[PDB]
């Protein structure tokens, strides 16, 4: 009826997808075996949006897990919810790309994209009415930054009308673990802006800052980051999964969120994040939820929104509640921070409601923002990329894969033009 | 309470490593006890073996 | 320490003994027997009368101060002093001197147009 | 049909309303719920309880009062009191912050927030009433709210209702005992509006009821509630002609005409008789001559002034209970045949006699023993102006050194209003001197 | 609608 | 609806504030857990002036605790009622001031002030209508006399209309524990006079004096000193929380004690301070308290009101009585000691009565007076400060912070101007 197909690319994408499937299996009450043991009827009413039926009352995740290295599949299969995934959904090559975007995109991607397209077509013709594709990768990988964009191109050719959204892990300038990371970033961002309906930019440095200060965990593993990303990805589609006072979906948020096709980059945020010390002294209310989602520290991205202007804001609420506190609070948060919102769009805030709370909690809120500050991180990727490219460094690995010299120039030109129009939309008069 | 009161008695700024480990010991007990009271509230009837 | 122990400070938690050992009466429990239930078992609903869930009894919900003043033999609230002993009997009320509107209760009637038809059953027998 | 509206403002106004509405409800038989045990049906007097109460759809009786305070607790104690369901909820009007003994704050900064709310409420009660007689408004000169908000509200009511009469009952600052140090400024600034926007006012000082309650009633330890009971009994004596029939019933306009010789002279003094306890009431026979002689004693005045130092201009007797016009005539002849009592040369006949039938009742927890007859006196005389003179002296000693002026100035009023009001009060005292000539 | 706990867990 | 934010700076103010939060918890009925075990529901009607609400009937204090040293934080963190406060409200630095005012006020000040505004803001919009701010510090420290003067400077710009009251502790020359004390105090008094609606001066030496003679306790610790200060603060606000016959608030007095904006230093007093053996030979009556606060030995500061003229006087009574005699005793003492009152203000005394009595004694009254005796306290500081400054002793520490020498002369000039106009009003 309204299905979602979960694409999972690279090591980072594979891990966050495993965590996300774990979280939504917890919400829908699915054991690691495959049976349903939840209590409420509504826990199994729209289960068919992530789960495909199998004999014996089983449910299989509707995900495609792709990697050029077979190693991460062993870890995924050895995870807690490891045997829930169908073995035929695993698509793996024999050798990776070694953080090489060109190797991921052109040389070694060409053999595996056929298998990915085969399994994706089988999955797509499974569901009767498919809402679209939801992909998880990192722009600093070899495969997710590489062959993932190629898959995005092929799928955007195959199914033009379906909504596709990318929960993309963006590298930070402060903390970096790869040197050709700017190369992969500038060769990927061009693909995302050419065919992407919405991108959600997640940054590990910002997630680590959240771990340091907001929750105060001493040893933040990557499981914490993947749990937070899973919470965000659930909160995006809770309204589609469950009934609410004011229902919505991916198209509901996207059509309302994209004033112009070139602007589709969004920063996410999760409201109820408090330390175990902080749980004792708190009055859990929509006021405090709004304060926590509107403070810029809680932001999941590496950009402070106070240096830009919030183009548009969407809030999806989870749990039972009364609309009036929300409407007055979005109104007054529009009123006080008048400078941080644009003047050419009245009522920059769009709200959606779902009645069913997340498991283990009563209230929650997910914030999706389009603001001007996100062009900062793009300009810093440009500052790194031009400084590395001016000396013609690290290019022989790419040039051995058979592409020209002009693709870097056109990608840099494209992202420069994007930040140019972004800044001109910042500087606009009503 | 005594675990949380101990958690409450805890120093706000925790710079030393032997502080940083003794935070966790309580949280290991803290998660355990919360888990036990959660499952016994699930039903009033306890059919056990 | 024992020397750092104070010289006159003797203040327990604010609970009184018997009703004799109180400026007030009617000793009762806190109402909560487990702070785990207090902290964790919070309420999923929101009450519409209150604007803040924390302000549970902002509009005097489930509070019986008037009842407690009538229970206690003396009015502690000095405004509760001005009306307390109305329940005691007072001089019977005198009523015979008070205006009554004969004009409106006799001259002015509602309807029934009596003059036109008199075919009524059991009437005009004075 | 005779109806009167209460505008009680200030903590004093609210407490006086508490006392008075308790007195009215036990006078008429209203239970604290709002249902009398027998309404209409068995006989029933419709005209008895519509001067103060109004009928609702469920046959409940609503007081015709407005309680206004800029501080919450004084009205919150009423909202939580035994008459919570007797009063109307929207009738009780509160504010988040008060004037803090500042006429300027209660007049220009904080009053304007809720002035529209109180005036719409008053318009609703005026809609409810058919033939409105007047507004009884209760306040104090010392309190910032009870001065500033009262002044602004009655200057609004003057243009809202040109003819509908206004009876101002207010607490006058005492000559010696005082509960504030900024009260002379507020009283002086209130006096302008109380002069230009009143028809009859009853400024009373607390010390007189203190000494009267000590001497006659033998209570060594008096409280504010006893004073409030006495004031409520005075108001009930005033309104007894409207509530209950009499041989000579007196409407409010009657004594308004027969108490005010000149438009600027509208400041009478009220007295009540008798005020005795039960133990002494055991022994003393009570009659018209004795009670009317008790009325003329300067020690029984509710205002600290000696009428022997002035001259009576007009006097209104309101007899109540079992009284007889022959005894009234004998008493008035006895009073007129006294040299100590003086009258102006332009008033050979200076008396307005009214007589009712129903005796005053006694309030549970009250102080006065039951007496089958009673009387109230409203005397317009010139001995009152010396209190204004000493208040002017206190204000002048304040104003020579500009003390406490910065609070008002930072509020934002213009400073020569102080000297303007001083000049107005000097002119009023001069006018009283001219009449004394 | 019944809790089931193992013997080791209960101990 | 009517709220108070209780700031907390310095080691002195933190312990004073810790004692205060214990005492009023024992008036409204809050356990160290934080639940309401109270008996009267009147105890729980107005608890939102001092306390914020949380889930499950939890009451958290509206106090922001600040200090430049985290060590004193652990002490109140280890106190009996240390468990009610919110750790987010615990904001603190790493290096102390070393009792240097310019270090607090300027050098170590800029970093930690920004953090404390956010929480002070955060509590401010939590309340719908906030009456004003409360802050406790000592005028001899490095933070409370330092930082503390900086905090009040910013909030008066940010909340001008709101009233700010300060229970500032004033050093004594007879018993002194700081030698740069005249330097930090003279640079502090200038900050109070330009921005403060009302100030209370409290001296530890007179607090020791009351314990030695009025109470005759063998070993008065600092805990007994703090409670006596704490009971006065509860006596200030008892009419705000609980109804009484003649209600009042902090603004009812505020306009009533300030004839001119420069004069806001007052004399707090507590009435029922009796020795231990005296309770046997005693019969609790209103004139006994009237005799009790109008002796200068009951005064908690180090100046005799018999050497000055009482400008304004307040006595806020707490407990149930009736008003007739208390006015007589007001009038009796005004006619008797007429010389020590000013002539240009008849009826110098303002009275208020709240019905609810304290726990442990039926009768309590708080005396707050403005007299000319306080001018003997500033002059004694200038006698010390000028001796320091004439030789330029202890100057390199302050000069090391980068500040000029002009600030010393203006601060003396302002306090000299203050006592000059204070003298012309005598
Ligand atoms: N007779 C009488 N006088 C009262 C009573 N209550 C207050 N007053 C007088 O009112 C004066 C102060 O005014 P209040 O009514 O107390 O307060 P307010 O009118 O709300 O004005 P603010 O003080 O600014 O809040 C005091 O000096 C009292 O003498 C009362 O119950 N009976
Ligand atoms: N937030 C997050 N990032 C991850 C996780 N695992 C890997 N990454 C990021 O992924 C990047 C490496 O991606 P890579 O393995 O080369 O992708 P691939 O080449 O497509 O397989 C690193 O910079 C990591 O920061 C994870 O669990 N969480
Ligand atoms: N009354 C009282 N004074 C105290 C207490 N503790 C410390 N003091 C005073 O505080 C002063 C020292 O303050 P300090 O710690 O330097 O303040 P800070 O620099 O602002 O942290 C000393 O002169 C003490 O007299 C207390 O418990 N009660
Ligand atoms: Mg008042």
């Amino acid at each position: 009826m309204r299905e979602i197909v979960h694409l999972q690319a690279g090591q980072c994408g594979n891990q966050i997808g495993a965590k996300f499937w774990e979280v939504i299996s917890d919400e829908h009450g699915i054991d690691p075996t495959g049976t349903y043991h939840g209590d409420s009827d509504l826990q199994l009413e729209r289960i068919n949006v992530y789960y495909n039926e199998a004999t014996g009352g089983k449910y299989v995740p509707r995900a495609v897990l792709v990697d050029l290295e077979p190693g991460t599949m062993d870890s995924v299969r050895s995870g807690p919810f490891g045997q829930i995934f169908r073995p035929d959904n695993f698509v793996f090559g024999q050798s990776g790309a070694g953080n090489n975007w060109a190797k991921g995109h052109y040389t070694e991607g060409a053999e595996l994209v056929d298998s990915v397209l085969d399994v994706v077509r089988k999955e797509a013709e499974s569901c009767d009415c498919l809402q679209g594709f939801q992909l998880t990768h990192s722009l600093g990988g070899g495969t997710g930054s590489g062959m993932g964009t190629l898959l995005i191109s092929k799928i955007r050719e195959e199914y033009p009308d379906r909504i596709m959204n990318t929960f993309s892990v963006v590298p930070s300038p402060k903390v970096s673990d790869t040197v050709v990371e700017p190369y992969n970033a500038t060769l990927s961002v061009h693909q995302l802006v050419e065919n992407t309906d919405e991108t959600y930019c997640i940054d590990n440095e910002a997630l680590y800052d959240i771990c340091f200060r907001t929750l105060k965990l001493t040893t933040p593993t990557y499981g914490d980051l993947n749990h937070l990303v899973s919470a965000t990805m659930s909160g995006v589609t809770t309204c589609l999964r469950f009934p609410g006072q004011l229902n919505a979906d991916l198209r509901k948020l996207a059509v309302n969120m994209v004033p112009f096709p070139r602007l589709h980059f969004f920063m996410p945020g999760f409201a109820p994040l408090t330390s175990r010390g902080s749980q004792q002294y708190r009055a859990l209310t929509v006021p405090e939820l709004t304060q926590q989602m509107f403070d810029a520290k809680n932001m999941m991205a590496a950009c402070d929104p106070r240096h830009g202007r919030y183009l548009t804001v969407a809030a999806v609420f989870r749990g039972r509640m009364s609309m009036k506190e929300v409407d007055e609070q979005m109104l007054n948060v529009q009123n006080k921070n008048s400078s941080y919102f644009v003047e050419w769009i009245p009522n920059n805030v769009k709200t959606a409601v779902c009645d069913i709370p997340p498991r283990g909690l009563k209230m929650s809120a997910t914030f999706i923002g389009n603001s001007t500050a996100i062009q900062e991180l793009f300009k810093r990727i440009s500052e790194q990329f031009t400084a590395m490219f001016r000396r013609k460094a690290f290019l022989h690995w790419y040039t051995g894969e058979g592409m020209d010299e002009m693709e870097f120039t056109e990608a840099e030109s494209n992202m420069n033009d994007l930040v140019s129009e972004y800044q001109q939309y910042q500087d606009a008069t009503a | 309470e005594e675990v949380h009161k101990e958690f409450q008695s805890l120093s706000v700024f925790i710079d030393s490593v032997p502080k940083k480990i003794r935070k966790q010991k309580l949280e290991k007990e803290m998660k355990q006890l919360e888990h036990d009271i959660s499952v016994i509230e699930k039903h009033k009837i306890i059919y056990i073996a | 320490p024992i020397s750092a122990l104070p010289a006159f400070s003797y203040i327990p938690p604010r609970h009184q003994g018997p009703k004799e050992r109180s400026y007030f009466s009617r000793e009762g429990q806190t109402g909560i027997v487990s702070l785990y239930d207090c902290v964790f078992k919070r309420r999923l609903d929101y009450n519409q009368k209150l604007h803040r869930d924390d302000r549970e009894h902002a509009k005097n919900l489930g509070l019986h101060i008037n009842e407690e003043e009538q229970e206690r033999t003396v009015p502690v609230l000095m405004s509760s002093v001005y009306g307390k002993r109305i329940n005691q009997p007072i001089e019977p009320l005198n009523r015979d001197y008070g205006h009554v509107s004969h004009v409106k209760t006799d001259f002015y009637r509602k309807n029934e147009i009596p003059s036109i038809k008199g075919p009524g059953f059991g009437h005009i027998n004075p | 049909m005779r109806e009167c509206i209460s505008i009680h403002v200030g903590q004093a106004g609210v407490q006086i309303g508490n006392a008075c509405w308790e007195l009215y409800c036990l006078e008429h038989g209203i239970q604290p719920d709002g249902q009398m045990p027998s309404d209409k049906t068995i006989g029933g007097g419709d005209d008895s309880f519509n001067t103060f109460f109004s009928e609702t759809g469920a046959g409940k009786h609503v007081p015709r009062a407005v309680f206004v305070d800029l501080e919450p607790t004084v009205v919150d104690e009423v909202r939580t009191g035994t008459y919570r369901q007797l009063f109307h909820p929207e009738q009780l009007i509160t504010g988040k912050e008060d004037a803090a003994n500042n006429y300027a704050r209660g007049h220009y900064t904080i009053g304007k927030e809720i002035v529209d709310l109180v005036l719409d409420r008053i318009r609703k009660l005026a809609d409810l009433c058919t033939g409105l007689q007047g507004f009884l408004i209760f306040h104090s000169f010392g309190g910032g709210t009870g001065s500033g908000f009262a002044s602004l509200l009655m200057e609004r009511l003057s243009v809202d209702y040109g003819k509908k009469s206004k009876l101002e009952f207010a607490i006058y600052p005492a000559p010696q005992v005082s509960t504030a140090v900024v009260e002379p400024y507020n009283s002086i600034l209130t006096t302008h509006t109380t002069l230009e926007h009143s028809d009859c006012a009853f400024m009373v000082d607390n010390e007189a009821i203190y000494d009267i309650c000590r001497r006659n009633l033998d209570i060594e330890r008096p409280t504010y509630t006893n004073l409030n009971r006495l004031i409520g009994q005075i108001v009930s004596s005033i309104t007894a002609s409207l509530r209950f029939d009499g041989a000579l019933n007196v409407d409010l306009t009657e004594f308004q005409t027969n108490l005010v010789p000149y438009p600027r002279i509208h400041f009478p003094l009220a007295t009540y008789a008798p005020v005795i306890s039960a133990e002494k009431a055991y022994h003393e026979q009570l009659s018209v001559a004795e009670i009317t002689n008790a009325c003329f004693e300067p020690a029984n005045q509710m205002v600290k002034c000696d009428p022997r130092h002035g001259k009576y201009m007009a006097c209104c007797m309101l007899y109540r209970g079992d009284v007889v016009p022959k005894d009234v005539n004998a008493a008035i002849a006895t009073i007129k045949t006294k040299r100590t009592i003086q009258f102006v040369d332009w008033c050979p006949t200076g008396f307005k006699v009214g007589i009712n039938y129903q005796p005053p009742t006694v309030v549970p927890g009250g102080d006065l023993a039951k007496v089958q007859r009673a009387v109230c006196m409203l005397s317009n005389t010139t001995a009152i102006a010396e209190a204004w003179a000493r208040l002017d002296h206190k204000f002048d000693l304040m104003y020579a050194k500009r003390a406490f002026v910065h609070w008002y100035v930072g509020e934002g009023m213009e400073e020569g209003e102080f000297s303007e009001a001083r000049e107005d009060l000097a002119a009023l005292e001069k006018d009283y001197e001219e009449v004394g000539v | 609608q019944i809790t089931i706990i193992p013997h080791a867990e209960w101990e």
